[PDB]
RNA sequence: UUUUUUUU
RNA sequence: UUUUU
RNA sequence: GCGAGAAGGGAAGUGUGUUUCAAAG
RNA sequence: UUUU
RNA sequence: UUUUUU
RNA sequence: UUUUUUUUUUU
């Protein structure tokens, strides 16, 4: 079913492909994904709008708002895209998570260190605990009875 | 489920070297023969799913283009029956008128 | 000239209405209070505690039905009791001096004088559900807004006529969250208008 | 691009949100497990009553699945008034029953159901 | 009669009504009137006459069931209410309530 | 089954029922005396102290 | 369609009974949707002219404002969706000539066809 | 069951969305034309063609825009009617074949293991002649009185069992009524009380029932809806107690509140439910007595039946630590949690001056245009005015998204959402369109920015 | 040019469906068939104002095709476009003759 | 009942 | 800029 | 080996553009 | 900066 | 720095 | 102008 994707290839600028734009007000720019030829502008011509991406923002969460029937349509047609779109897409569960620069296997240390702050973490909760049967809001100290206060967030 | 699984990050670890290539390589190399297998995927489900909405909507052309048909036919029919009743009428009185 | 005695007439219609020379006059109105504050401030710390003792056997709106309040009423008296009580345990600020918009002091002396003239509620006086009830609320109430007329002209027979054509839902896109991690947010941008599902 | 806010005396009053809600079809619909969902009154604040709450909640329940001419009217009415009365073996008000004639009236009452739903006997 | 009352004041399944001129509401007549029986079934009423026994049938209800000359709905003296159920308590109007206030 | 109504004064308001919480008797009991009250409650004073 | 427009002088009368008017295959049918909505008392075809009587209410006539839209020198036509917004929030009578005859504009909406404006009857602004 | 997969649960809210605004069609009748019709006759004509004419236009949908030329579609808008099933008003069969392999297309069971054995919500019929058909208690709502006007499940019942049944009901209560009164006087409301029980042995009406008991309801027009609702709690718990210390436990209750009495499956719903738990674990009772560990709800009606188990969904809901969501926002705040110690030196630029705060500046534009082209354009990338969605629900325990969850919140400009006549889009079939040969080929062509702003 | 707000009145939708025909045809009489196997068609269109609300009509002539040249002078005829050019002044080719004035 | 009316 | 009178 | 006018206003009036359709080197 |  | 004040 | 929320027609 080749015939059904002529239309979208172009001889004068090249294949389909995915990729990102920049456009916004200056200091608050805003990446828009879009669906675009090889040798097109960053910012121009574009065949259909797949959704965007803010990196930055109010919340500190990063978002993503994509359109999940036509991510899946395009890729069918053979439209190829950069290593990290690829990235984004595979959290999202569309595409298979690509592999991570200098690969998985070289990834040793990484492990033994995750396993130390994972330890941490566990032991952290430990410590808590037991405040909760003593919690006290007004805590001095054997100093100069200094006022201290705590709380939990 | 295999692809998008957790299968898929551990097959990729275990893969034969060969001699130049880095590390990488081999795994980026097993990732894109992954990625061949699933578009093949939504290419074949969305022309199943598209043949099922082609059919439901051929069926709505056929119904329209014989509603239309009949309405047009009566309607004519009548228009043409009123001008050939009158149409006689004339012409037997034109006659009378002559002599 | 006419027969009908009921309360929904075009002459009954916003019954007590200044309608001639009396619209200029003078007259003064009840000044509105919301239910969350009129009610005892003593009730408030008891349908507080309940609420943080066992929501479960105390759900939200089992608990607003004994003592006659609303689901979206009894939701304020636990988050501004909460907040009151926090400064005051912690030794952080007094109510009086804490920091809030003029739209808040003057609700306040309100609520003070409220009760040196009558008194606090002993309990709520509302209705849990709406009714469908005549009652005019603005002036986008009286208007039909999809045919766009305020005069409906209809033929007088006794067969029966035909019915009018009835209006379809407006489609409008939406949004949805599928993955949410800390570090990253995804979302799915739904469209109605488009045939294929996949 | 803008900010609406008051600029006079009234700067601190209650303001109610209204969303304006005409008819949703002009069609007479029936009642919903007896419950009426017709509409009485055209002015609708924001909050949702309880009466349209019923109909609304039903409706994403329903899955999107699923010779002469006066002669022959005649003789068709009837047969298919025997073909369907000889099934359930092998509408009106004002339907009188003695005591000691409940049995013969409830298997009547049950078969009716069957056949014709409309039937409100 | 019925259609008279709905427009005078909205009531039906799910809607809270004032019980105004409902069988089995108290009203202020002018003069006694005995109550309305005709929506009572007939056959649960004749087969609870006899099983209710003497004290339930001309002591209990019947002793005042024709005191007055005045009915309504007709007359019934075989249909009535032998258990001794008092009707009585009304409900308050939300329109008119609202108005006066 | 309507006749002539006659006018006749209820309070269906303050009607005790034994279904009714404890809480809601109480508070219905002291309201309803405020308004049966006919030297207080039916008054207009100016100052707050009896002065 | 020139005869057509030349019945608003005509039945536009305040101190008169009955005024005639050319005969038209055209005016026949306009005629017949004004005495629905109780405009005309009646009319009659007197051979070359038709005898139309007036109503009248109090002194004034029923018919206080005739506006003609369409003329011979032009056509106008509105989508269904455009006569709506047209027509709003008004008791005039708009007269409207679909293909399945001539109906009134409270029709024309109804069916959702688009429908000619051919004149007004008892329109403001 | 189950979807872990992320494309699985994306398409699951597409078709919530899409079920809500479908609405299945309702044509009306056509009366018949007037055949002494005073119309002339050109009109008489006209208008009987006319009438067959709508009654087709309102049953027969139209295909899709793209089927036709765009010529062939503006005379038949001046030659035809307008159809009342646009293309753009139900779904099409993608969204119903999609349903069949997602699952979509005995109905609850709350479990509680040392409480209460199993809370089954079948619904089917009770007296037709295991789950639904094997008890030992039948249940009663019969009217205050001892004789049902009309309607009623109860009438049915005691007509069935013929006049032996009938005998002890009369019976029963007669000796009830009586040692009312006297226990009333001699120690010091003339009628009965909402709450009482009575028990009657079974005569015939269903073999497979021991007991039929006889529960009194009350009205639901006394009062307000806030009222009415405080009524059915005291009934219901006054009944369910009183059951527990008489007999085995096995509750047939099919339906409290149902009847001429006033129902409302929302809200009435939730009170019948929320009260079976309470019964089962014997929260209000200082000596607890298990004698009753087996509860559950039959209903004929298929429209409520379906009803009740969203009721039951809510029910499992705040009451099981295996069912406690939590919103995603709070929850991951909630695991990283540390002590932080302030001081008193750590609050000094907290404080402020002024008491009272507001606006000091208005919001008044200056420039309507010169605005818009520099803080409005450039932020907004969408031509459909869309709000922020609501946050994602997840477990506590497991810490994994939910399946049921918050709908969706559609937009809808000054409160109206209606349309009369809606025009035909062009967005069903995106960057694809018919050649000659019948075939589906795409396009390339820049999209309009304000494509969806002009409909 | 026309505006989008302009391409959904109904006044120049209904002045576009008379002048589109199928195969992009028109309408009009011979008024020259003097030279061997060529007449000159003379088909009329038309176009709307947004200014006033009324539409005109202006005539286009045409050179056309004929092959058994049976239509003649005054005689209303179809024509039908081509992807080429023939001839210094032939651009259509006729279809059929609707009506045939006598000699 | 709080350095509340009260205002860099 | 400075800051619990 | 591959990419590169990414800094072009000099030509044209019924043209440059827009719209409707079509295109299995 | 009465959040750089 | 004074006056008033659930 | 929302304590523990990044949600809120806050007013």
């Amino acid at each position: 079913v080749r015939h059904m994707f002529l239309p979208f290839y172009s001889k004068e600028r090249g294949p389909p492909r995915i990729r990102m734009q920049v456009a916004g007000v200056k200091g608050k720019r805003f990446y828009k994904i879009v669906a675009a030829n090889q040798r097109d502008p960053r910012d121009g011509k574009h065949m259909e709008v797949l959704g965007s991406y803010a990196p930055c923002t109010p919340s500190g969460v990063e978002e993503l708002r994509l359109r999940f029937s036509r991510i899946k349509f395009w890729l069918a047609a053979g439209a190829a895209f950069n290593s990290k779109m690829g990235g984004l897409l595979g959290n999202a569960g569309l595409v298979p998570l690509p592999p991570p620069m200098f690969g998985w296997r070289t990834k040793a240390r990484y492990t033994l260190l995750e396993s130390v702050m994972q330890k941490q973490e566990k032991l952290r909760e430990n410590q808590l605990r037991e405040y909760f049967k003593t919690a006290e809001p007004v805590v001095y100290r054997q100093v100069s009875e200094d006022r201290d206060d705590v709380e939990q967030e | 489920h295999f692809l998008l699984g957790p299968a898929a990050i551990e097959q990729q670890k275990a893969a034969k070297m060969q001699r130049g290539l880095t590390p990488y390589q081999t795994e980026l190399f097993m990732w894109e023969r992954q990625m061949r297998e699933i578009r093949k995927i939504y290419r074949a489900q969305y022309l199943q799913r598209l043949a099922e909405v082609t059919e439901e909507e051929r069926q709505k052309q056929l119904q329209l283009y014989l509603q239309e048909k009949r309405e047009r036919r009566l309607r004519r029919e009548e228009q043409l029956q009123r001008i050939y009743d009158d149409k006689k009428r004339r012409a037997v009185l034109k006659d009378r008128m002559r002599i | 000239q006419n027969r009908f005695p009921v309360l929904n007439t075009a002459e009954n219609f916003r019954y007590w209405k200044d309608r001639g020379l009396d619209r200029l006059l003078p007259r003064v109105f009840p000044l509105k209070l919301p239910a969350h504050r009129r009610v005892d401030p003593l009730l408030r710390e008891y349908i507080f505690f309940l609420h943080s003792m066992d929501p479960a056997r105390f759900s939200i709106r089992k608990l607003g039905e004994r003592y006659g309040l609303k689901e979206r009423t009894v939701e304020l008296i636990c988050r501004e009791f909460s907040v009151a009580e926090f400064l005051r345990r912690t030794e952080l600020a007094t109510p009086y001096t804490r920091r809030v918009s003029r739209e808040k002091a003057v609700l306040r002396m309100k609520e003070a004088l409220f009760s040196l003239k009558l008194g606090y509620d002993q309990l709520g006086d509302e209705d849990l559900d709406e009714q469908e009830e005549h009652e005019f609320r603005g002036f986008r109430s009286t208007q039909d807004w999809i045919q766009r007329q305020n005069i409906e002209v209809e033929m007088m027979s006794a067969f029966p006529l035909p019915a009018k054509r009835n209006p379809l839902p407006k489609r409008v896109d939406v949004d949805v969250t599928v993955h949410n991690t800390p570090k990253l947010k995804v979302m799915n941008w739904i469209d109605p208008n488009d045939k294929v599902v996949f | 691009a803008h900010n609406p806010l008051p600029r006079r005396y009234p700067l601190y009053k209650h303001r109610t949100l209204f969303l304006p809600l005409s008819l949703p079809s002009y069609s007479p619909q029936p009642a919903i497990s007896g419950v009426a969902v017709a509409p009485l009154t055209i002015t609708t604040n924001a909050a949702q009553l309880p009466r349209t709450l019923l109909l609304q909640s039903a409706v994403r329940q329903l899955r999107p699945l699923s010779s002469s001419w006066l002669a022959s009217l005649a003789t068709s009415l009837q047969d298919d008034a025997a073909q369907l009365a000889g099934q359930c073996f092998p509408g009106t008000f004002l339907a009188v029953y003695s005591s000691d004639e409940f049995p013969a009236i409830c298997v009547v009452r049950e078969a009716l159901g069957r056949v014709a739903p409309g039937v409100r006997l | 009669t019925q259609y008279i009352l709905n427009q005078l004041d909205p009531g039906g399944a799910g809607r809270n009504c004032s019980g105004i001129g409902r069988p089995d509401v108290r009203l202020p007549l002018a003069k006694p009137a005995a109550p309305s029986t005709t929506h009572l079934p007939r056959h649960l009423v004749q087969i609870a006459r006899h099983v209710m026994g003497e004290a339930g049938e001309k002591v209990r209800r019947k002793a005042l069931s024709f005191a007055s000359t005045l009915s309504d709905q007709g007359f019934s003296p075989d249909v009535f209410d032998p258990f001794g159920t008092p009707l009585s308590e009304r409900s308050r109007i939300k329109r008119l309530y609202n108005l006066v206030c | 089954a309507i006749d002539e109504v006659i006018p006749e004064e209820i309070r269906p308001e303050f009607t005790p029922y034994t279904w009714k919480s404890p809480l809601q008797k109480w508070a219905e009991e002291l309201k309803r005396k405020r308004l049966t009250s006919h030297n207080v409650y039916e008054t207009e004073v100016f100052l707050h102290p009896p002065a | 369609m020139q005869r057509a427009c030349e019945m608003v002088v005509s039945l536009l009368r305040v101190d008169a009974l009955s005024q005639r008017c050319p005969f038209h295959v055209l005016n026949v049918q306009i005629l017949d949707l004004l005495q629905r909505e109780g405009l005309i008392r009646g009319f009659k075809v007197d051979g070359t002219k038709i005898d139309i009587l007036l109503k009248h209410y109090k002194g004034a006539p029923v018919i206080r404002n005739i506006r003609v839209v369409s003329k011979p020198s032009r056509d106008i036509w509105l989508t269904p969706h455009e006569l709506k917004f047209r027509t709003r929030f008004n008791t005039g009578l708009w007269i409207m000539q679909t293909s399945c005859g001539v109906i009134s504009h409270r029709d024309c909406l109804r069916m959702g066809i688009g429908g000619k404006m051919l004149m007004a009857i008892n329109n403001g602004y | 069951r189950k979807l872990r997969l992320h494309q699985e649960r994306a398409s699951r809210g597409h078709i919530e969305y899409l079920r809500q605004l479908e609405r299945p069609p309702t044509p009306s009748p056509f009366p018949l034309p007037p055949s002494p019709s005073p119309s002339s006759p050109a009109s008489a004509a006209a208008a009987k063609a006319a009438a067959f004419a709508e009654q087709a236009a309102a049953q027969t949908p139209e295909p899709s825009v793209l089927v036709r030329s765009a010529e062939e579609w503006i005379k038949r808008d001046f030659f035809f009617p307008l159809s009342h099933q646009p293309d753009t008003a139900t779904a099409g069969e993608a969204a119903r074949a999609l349903e069949r392999e997602l699952g979509l297309s005995l109905l609850q069971q709350i479990e509680l293991p040392g409480f209460g054995e199993i809370n089954v919500v079948h619904g089917d019929l009770l007296s037709g002649s295991e789950g639904n058909v094997l008890a030992a208690d039948a249940m009663l709502v019969p009217v205050p009185p001892n004789f049902l006007p009309y309607r009623g499940f109860g009438l049915e019942v005691l007509e069935r069992g013929g006049p032996a049944l009938q005998k002890a009901a009369f019976v029963e209560v007669k000796r009830k009524l009586q040692q009312r009164e006297v226990a009333r006087d001699l120690l010091s409301e003339g009628g009965l009380d909402p709450g009482d029980l009575l028990l009657t042995p079974t005569f015939g009406v269903c073999p497979r029932v021991s007991l039929l008991a006889f529960l009194v309801t009350p009205y639901y027009w006394q009062g307000n809806s806030t009222e009415a609702a405080r009524r059915l709690r005291f009934t219901m718990r006054r009944a369910l107690d009183d059951l527990n210390r008489q007999g085995p436990g096995s509750l047939l209750l099919p339906f409290v509140g149902i009847g001429l009495y006033g129902y409302e499956p929302r809200g009435a719903a939730e009170i019948l439910v929320e009260s079976a738990v309470e019964q089962l674990l014997q929260v209000d009772a200082v000596d607890p007595n298990y004698t009753l560990r087996k509860i559950t709800f039959v209903d004929r009606d298929a429209t409520n039946a379906a009803l009740l188990a969203e009721a039951a969904q809510a029910a499992k809901r705040a009451w099981l630590p295996e069912h406690q969501v939590v919103p995603a926002p709070v929850y991951w705040s909630q695991k990283q949690r540390r002590l932080l110690d302030v001081t008193d030196g750590m609050l000094m630029f907290c404080r402020k001056h002024t008491r009272l705060s507001f606006k000091k500046h208005h919001g008044v534009i200056r420039r309507q245009k010169t605005h818009y082209f520099s803080n409005v354009r450039p932020f907004l990338w969408r031509s459909s005015r869309v709000l922020e969605p609501p946050p994602l629900l997840l477990y506590r325990h497991s810490g994994k998204p939910a399946d049921w969850q918050l709908p969706a919140r559609p937009f809808y400009r000054q409160g109206v959402s209606g349309l009369l006549f809606p025009p035909r889009l062009r967005r069903g079939f995106p960057s694809m369109r018919v050649n000659s040969k019948g075939q589906f080929v795409g396009v390339n062509k820049m999209p309009y920015i304000a494509e969806k702003a002009q409909p | 040019h026309y505006k989008t707000w302009q391409r959904n009145t109904a006044g120049y939708l209904r002045t576009f469906m008379r002048n589109k025909l199928p195969n992009n045809e028109m309408i009009g009489y011979v008024i020259n068939d003097k030279h061997p196997k060529s007449i000159r068609v003379a088909c009329d269109r038309f176009m709307y104002v947004m200014r006033y609300k009324k539409t005109f009509r202006y005539t286009k002539k045409v050179w056309a095709h004929d092959e058994e040249s049976e239509a003649r002078l005054g005689d209303v005829v179809r024509i039908q476009p081509l992807g080429y050019r023939i001839g210094p002044w032939k651009n259509y080719v006729l279809v059929r003759v609707l009506h045939k004035e006598p000699r």
